[PDB]
């Protein structure tokens, strides 16, 4: 099935770190430091999809997958991103919401989508709409991971509750989550999220990143010395259960 | 010695316990296969039963005899332990004598059963020294198993959530249900409440009794033609997974 | 101290049962069962009992005779004293006569009993002159639950007070709304500075013994009356003997 | 048990003054004035997010002094803790003066070989932190104000309930544990013992010798101090140390409080 | 008794004026203008006991009694003040409260204490704790006497109510004031406060000071030309019922 293929496309990002970039320079610095992928964006004000010009320049400057953001519900922005060869589309709430009541119908695309979530029900709804990859979003641009921890714990928590639940109670549970029953049972069977799950929001230090991995995330997004901090976080994700290593890459990192 | 009382109460697994008010009712209940009888004399204030009546019931049957003491009435319990009962039920069905404290059950040699409506409550009664829990529905003679089902499911479901929980989250969980952390861990490690758990309240038919068993209880309390109904309920508990048996036993039960 | 003498007159009751009575008969039956004293009363508005019915009971028994005065009705008290009664119970069970003030009990020679629900109320009654405290519960219900609450309240607060940092006792007195001196005296003694009985709903031998095991110096009591009375008396005298409690509780009859 | 051992380790801090330091010089001054230990960190008046401090500056401090060296790990941030353990600090302070990292769960401190200090405001919170593996407790008032009023509230709160618990009817303790929302076993252990089963320091707003001595007279085993935010740090630090060691000696307290400079 | 002696120590301040001072210079100016005593202090921010250095310098510069402030509940600050020879300790709410629920146990000291109050109950509670001298405090540092008038009137008002009250009603009255009965009766007997009573808060002019005296105060605290204003207020207190005199000392006083 086309969906299972998109899901498979996102699995090759596991154990990786995705970095925001706004120019070709950053993209290289990001790829140089071992980022699994880069996220193209040009940055109050209304935040929209970035100019295809700058997206094309970044997709040309690196050999790793290139992602870009489309406003929530802005399916035409998504069509434009798909037409320009982008590897992943991030229907992202850190952009200015374009539709308050509906997300993009993501099945109608060939490109795999990333969607944010704060809890399990929200993750499953996004997945049912076509999301091939979930990122549990804390807060944006604060450097505080507390919200991400909440959400990661929330999603993983409910998954564990689901795994061991009496089968006859899953119906009511699906209702309470307001999530599709099929996907709820599928999540019960797998004992995890049916798609890749990253963490995003406030990851500011190597320790932050490794914490997300130790909590269960398949990877992380990141929004003094960048080239140094970048490698440190990459290393953190790869060796998230190696304290000695975590000490070494955090040592003399600089102002965060 | 607490482990000894908990061990004793196990012999009750798979049985039905019947409320009796006379040696006549105690005999029937015994012949019908009751694993034990709970002695009581019956608005108004409801107290410990007359020690005379209790002696007659104890003398008139061989199965273990239980009696009720009001919540927190530790002297009523001293009396019951003096008259040589097999079990004391510190029972909310009778008029509570202390609204803030239960009997300190570790001060007695007799095993205690206490009621509960949720896991926290169960664990608190157990830390106080209850050797057996009954998951209580309606305190009234309503014949409605609705609340019993609610409380049995709440009990079982919290145990299942606990079973799978990230260990690091168990502390907060113990705080939330106001239960002693160490009993919570024990319950987690064992994947079940560390003492025998019976259902009680509104059990009126064989179908009701079998349902409680299929919901995971270790037995049931039960409060026209009584002998026939009694044996049917015992059989229902003994063969709770067998529909044909259950149909047989329900057939021609005058009126519940 | 005239107060200390009154306090002493009350201790002589420590370990006993006080029974309400409405005639010479009941009063005699109560004394026969072993009551340490009898409480005279005739039962709308409820008042002091008729001086005649009180005198009849005073002559028909050898044990101390108590009588109720309405809260704040200092003249009813004056009358009771003039009748030569042994104890006056300024009792909330009767119809409150003064909602804002209790009797000034220091103006009397006879010893007074006052009810209470918590430590502050107890200490306030004592400061007013009460030589004996009955931690009250629920009256006329036969339910012991409220009496247990108040006994636990009083005893619990006393224990808290016993171990409290001295510098904090002032604020504690304010919160109790109680006389600081009487509070420090209670902390020094480790208990109420006066006799403390339980009353309200005590219906069975077990009830009575429970009150004693909770720390009460005795109890008030409001099928077969003679039988139950003796059984309750025995329960109080042998409150920590389960075999006794079982014995006197057996075949008690509808309570 | 390895928990008994960590608890024992902290016993050595009794009668001590722990001092915050942001560099070497300070850690030397803190030890020179007789601090029993230093707490390394790189908040209120600034904002931003406050996290674990950079290992580099932790390593430098641990090299500058011979007294135990502590460091703060954000609440719930067990990876910050792992990093501190790896760096070889003596104690980890899972500290609520840093930016909370997990709003629902504290670090599982048993999973570590290095001893933890946790803050508290009352008895229940202390007993919960201990069950989580905290080997040392500090009742925190308010941070970075120089006002001691909240520390006093918390010290009195904890000690108050401990005295209540000590003399409480045994049959009533269950309910007390519930109301406290604290493990019954640890409550009974606190009852029998008549105090916190671990070392208990005061922290928050301790600005003067009189403050420090006050905490000791209220029954604390020592104090944390934030000293360098005053006129002359060395003299002040020395004075607070001396104050803790001579807390019940007014003459000495007057001696060390004299000409201290702007607090 | 040691308490009656402390009370006696405060009586030698009657008919006097106490002045705040922050240096030895002021202390002399204050003593020169005929102040009965001086109050040593070094002044948002947290306000604490002043440095013993400056307290010692003031106690050396004058022959009149020297007072100093300790934060409410800060008994160690008080111990320090006692050890340095201070004549009176002011447990003062114009400093930063150190303990919200308890005042210093003042009996544990040899030095006589001054405490503030807003009403009778508060005065009596302070006295029971050991206060040997009461000051009815209005507001601080405003120059507005309205609050002091309120409190002076409040205390004196209740004292008058108390003096003539039915004896049987004093119990309930003590409760309503939440004050110690013994002290309430003692206040009834004396027909006044059992200790010296000064006024403090907003006394800014000779007329203010004389008003306090005319209301019943035993004296006052005071927090253009200071040397002139100081003598005027002293004179005001001494001749509080002499209008001609009050006119003379208020004449051309300057900006207040």
């Amino acid at each position: 099935s086309p969906f299972s293929v998109k899901v498979g496309l996102a699995q090759m990002l596991r154990g990786g770190v995705i970095m925001d970039v706004v120019n070709a320079e950053q993209a290289r610095i990001a790829e140089e430091a071992g980022a699994c992928a880069v996220m193209a964006l040009e940055r109050g004000g209304v935040a929209r999809m970035s100019d295809p010009q700058m997206i094309k320049e970044i997709k040309q400057a690196v050999t790793i997958p290139v992602m870009a953001k489309a406003r929530i519900g802005h399916f035409v922005e998504a069509q434009i991103l798909e037409a320009i060869g982008i590897d992943y589309i991030d229907e992202s709430e850190v952009l200015t919401l374009a539709d308050e009541d509906h997300h993009i119908n993501k099945h109608n695309f060939r490109i795999p989508f990333v969607c944010g979530c704060r809890n399990l029900g929200e993750a499953l709804r996004r997945i049912r709409e076509g999301a091939a990859m979930i990122r549990t979003k804390g807060e944006a641009g604060t450097g505080n991971i507390i919200e991400a921890v909440r959400h990661v714990r929330s999603v993983n928590g409910d998954i564990r509750v689901l795994r061991n639940m009496d089968d006859d109670e899953v119906f009511t549970f699906a209702k309470k989550l307001a999530a599709p029953y099929d996907l709820v049972m599928q999540t019960k069977q797998l004992g995890r999220l049916p798609v890749v799950q990253f963490a995003a929001g406030g990851v500011a230090t190597p320790a932050d990143a490794a914490l997300m991995m130790q909590l269960g995330c398949d990877g992380v997004f990141v929004g003094g010395d960048p080239a140094r901090r970048a490698r440190a976080i990459v290393q953190a994700v790869t060796h998230y259960s190696d304290p000695e290593m975590l000490v070494e890459v955090s040592c003399g990192l600089g102002e965060a | 010695p607490f482990s000894v009382k908990v061990g004793l109460a196990q012999v009750l697994r798979g049985g039905a316990i019947v409320e009796v008010s006379s040696v006549n009712q105690a005999k029937l209940a015994e012949s019908a296969g009751a694993c034990s009888v709970i002695v009581s004399d019956p608005g108004g204030v409801r107290r410990m039963p007359d020690p005379v009546l209790i002696k007659e019931v104890k003398r008139a049957v061989s199965v273990p005899v239980m009696a009720r003491a009001r919540v927190g009435h530790f002297v009523e319990a001293q009396i019951l332990e003096s008259l040589a009962v097999d079990y004391i039920d510190e029972s909310e069905i009778i008029s509570v004598a202390d609204d803030d404290h239960f009997i300190n059950k570790h001060n007695f040699r007799s095993p205690f059963i206490c009621g509960c409506r949720d896991t926290g409550e169960a664990l608190r009664r157990i830390r106080e020294g209850a050797a057996m829990i009954r998951i209580q529905g309606d305190l009234t003679a309503t014949g409605n198993i609705a609340e019993t089902v609610k409380n049995v499911r709440s009990l079982m479901g919290e145990v299942r959530v606990l079973n799978n929980m990230d260990d690091d989250e168990v502390f907060t969980f113990a705080k939330k249900i106001s239960a002693p952390y160490d009993l919570v861990a024990q319950t987690k490690q064992m994947g079940r409440v560390p003492v025998v758990q019976f259902a009680s309240g509104g059990i009126t038919t064989p179908a009701d009794a079998a349902l409680m068993m299929q919901l995971g209880c270790d037995g049931v309390f039960v409060g026209p033609d009584p002998f026939k109904k009694l044996r049917s309920i015992v059989q229902a508990v003994q063969h709770y997974n067998d529909p044909h048996v259950l149909a047989e036993m329900s057939s021609g039960l005058e009126n519940a």
